[PDB]
């Protein structure tokens, strides 16, 4: 059921 | 100086992929901050420590993840500055595609506090287990999907490719009902350019719960444009792109060194069948009949007392802190130890412990200086 | 059909880096085969199961490792064919630079037996924790040192490089008193060619024992020719080669997507100092004062009974086997469950379990179909 | 004290 636990992002 | 930060991992699959040291550090912590996905893992953690805070609540719809990550990182560092032993908990490996852990430790370190990351089982660790591949053969390139696109990172058609965060190409923010991943097609274009329309792409999702099966669905690069297929990719989707070809061995390097292995990589296209039981395999197995341990093989020859104390040091961070502060003091006080066991503890070094725990052959010892 | 093979890992550091699922699978096994380095880990394993065999005894001086690996792989498969539940145990991750695990599973699978690898904490997992790096930033190339040389595998000066087995370049065999690693200079030549004499190389050895410190010694590529330095490299040595430069961002890809992070990679040469508390960081932290959990945030709201059973499924492979064979049967029989908890178990899917364990906002639910 | 537990080899 759409799990979304993103713990990093890149330049933007 | 008072105050420390230890970041640990839970692994990917619920509870069971947490290491013993992660669990013991959680129990010993003054304050725990966690970011996990499944609520059994969360409930498990709450049984282990009174003072937990869920970091997941610092995410929000339309809220940039950098904000969330600064906030997570600051909540941990603040309790460090109050002199507390703080444990941070992140799903998987706390340092693999995780900003706020590296962030909180670098801050803690730059202000002179004890600052440690314990490793854990990553999604890539799971990928290798579940898809039955070995990074060593034939090598591994690992990228965040968007960084791959934005800095035009080189692929190798002769080595494994692992792509994290394929479910959020270009997305700097967060939403509790996921995202469309409208820029997905951009990745699919880069893959076709580098590998080609027919080239295999494995959609990998590690089971999160003990009873569930992984997703290990192979698609063509071109199939990833079908809406029905593209929509199966989400926030916990990882892509594995196998090699397109074996790479010729180098003649010059073989000389200087004075010179397929089973099993084949099953996700590789036009992969030839590899024989398990070749002659050298059959000869290796025939030897088992008369096999004795070689002379220099050193059997375990230890005691309940030494076994118990070496377990305690690994599992009881209080036992470890005594030992770390005075080897000889600690050793003297452990009951039912042989002098050889006490001596090994007083020295601390791997050789001494091996000599005390193993029946070392007269041969190995000889080597010495 | 009767008989199964499960391969698990112990992690790198003694006992503590074993996962809970690894430990429970070892306890439940009819026959255990292990290949570990330190004897505390070995002694620990022997307390957990009666029927263990040390696979380390199938190594020998001058004996080709392929022979050893075929022999290890066959000893496991044979007990599988007798109908037994066999657990193999390898240090670290049982599938990361490990032939005999992949070998034994592919054989077990090709003869129609249940064949599973559980992931574990690799040396690369430890490397990331101990050297404070993240594969994601700026990407990771991982190779076996000799395969790197022999197939002339491409490096990226803009991404992390990890080299396993730098202590045995060109060596197909084994010796209980190690090796000279005479072909080491060959690797050092390849590194200078690709990175240059002054470029940093980190000599990484993860502490094996709880009380020990890692080796994280930086050298120049040129320093690796000094005999005193080269001789410190051994069978458990891994090299980390940081990037030489940040890679320019791609103008074209930024457009299609409609568009340093702290901390800096400390092993990178001429690395600029990165500010932790920039404005957006200061603004993110100011928000903490008035922060409430967002509406769509879903707090844990579960019971001791549901917590206990979800823990059992993760930690008790017998509990799991019942559940896997009849969800509804298993759920009916668990005591002190609410209907909502029983229902979630009967369905098995992550959403139902999340609804039963979390206080879901009216919003998230709405999404539905 | 020279630990050597290599559990993989490459073509050679
Ligand atoms: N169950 C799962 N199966 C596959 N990939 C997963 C996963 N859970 C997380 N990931 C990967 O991890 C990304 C988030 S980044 C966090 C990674 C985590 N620290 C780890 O150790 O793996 C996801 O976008 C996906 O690429
Ligand atoms: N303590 C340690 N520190 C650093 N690298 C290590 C290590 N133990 C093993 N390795 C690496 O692993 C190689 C053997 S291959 C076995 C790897 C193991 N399955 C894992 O999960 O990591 C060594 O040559 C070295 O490159």
């Amino acid at each position: 059921g759409f799990p979304w636990v993103i713990v990093v992002g890149v330049p933007g | 100086k008072a105050g420390s930060l230890t970041i640990v991992g839970t692994g990917i699959e619920s509870i069971g992929q947490m290491t013993l040291q992660a669990l013991s550090y959680i129990e010993a912590a003054a304050k725990v901050f966690y970011c996990v996905i499944d609520p059994a893992t969360e409930a498990f953690i709450l049984t282990k420590n009174k003072n937990c805070v869920d970091l997941y609540q610092y995410y929000d719809n339309g809220k940039s993840r950098l904000n969330t990550y600064t906030q997570m990182s600051e909540l941990m560092v603040r309790e460090v500055r109050k002199g507390l032993d703080v444990v941070g908990v992140f799903y998987g490996h706390p340092g693999v595609f995780v900003n706020p852990s590296h962030r909180a430790l670098a801050i803690a370190k730059s202000e002179g506090y004890r600052a440690r990351m314990l490793p854990g089982v990553s999604a890539e660790d799971c990928l290798f287990a579940d898809l039955c591949i070995d990074p060593s053969n034939p090598g591994c390139l690992t990228y965040e999907a968007s960084d791959f696109l934005i800095r035009d990172r080189p692929v190798s058609i002769h080595s494994h490719l692992v792509l994290f965060q394929v479910g959020c190409v270009g997305i700097a923010d967060f939403n509790f009902t996921g995202f469309d991943n409208n820029k997905f097609g951009v990745l699919v274009d880069r893959l076709e350019q580098e590998y080609g329309a027919e080239h295999p792409v494995v959609h990998y999702i590690a089971a999160m719960m003990p009873h569930q099966d992984p997703v290990t669905d192979k698609y063509t690069v071109a199939q990833l444009r079908e809406p029905e297929i593209a929509k199966r990719v989400g926030g916990v989707s990882t892509f594995y792109i196998p090699p397109k070809a074996r790479k010729a061995s180098n003649l010059d390097i073989i000389r200087r060194l004075e010179l397929r292995i089973y099993p084949a990589n099953q996700w590789e296209p036009d992969v030839p069948e590899v024989e398990p039981y070749r002659p050298s395999d059959q000869a290796a197995i025939a030897q088992l009949a008369d096999h004795a341990p070689p002379e220099q093989y050193q059997p375990l020859a230890t005691s309940k007392a030494m076994s118990d104390v070496m377990t305690k040091l690994a599992l009881d961070p209080k036992a470890l802190a005594d030992y770390k502060a005075d080897h000889r003091a600690f050793a003297q006080s452990v009951p039912d130890l042989t002098p050889q066991e006490r001596a090994a503890l007083e020295l601390g070094d791997s050789w001494a412990i091996r000599c005390a725990m193993k029946n070392m052959p007269s041969s190995l010892l000889d080597a010495a200086r």
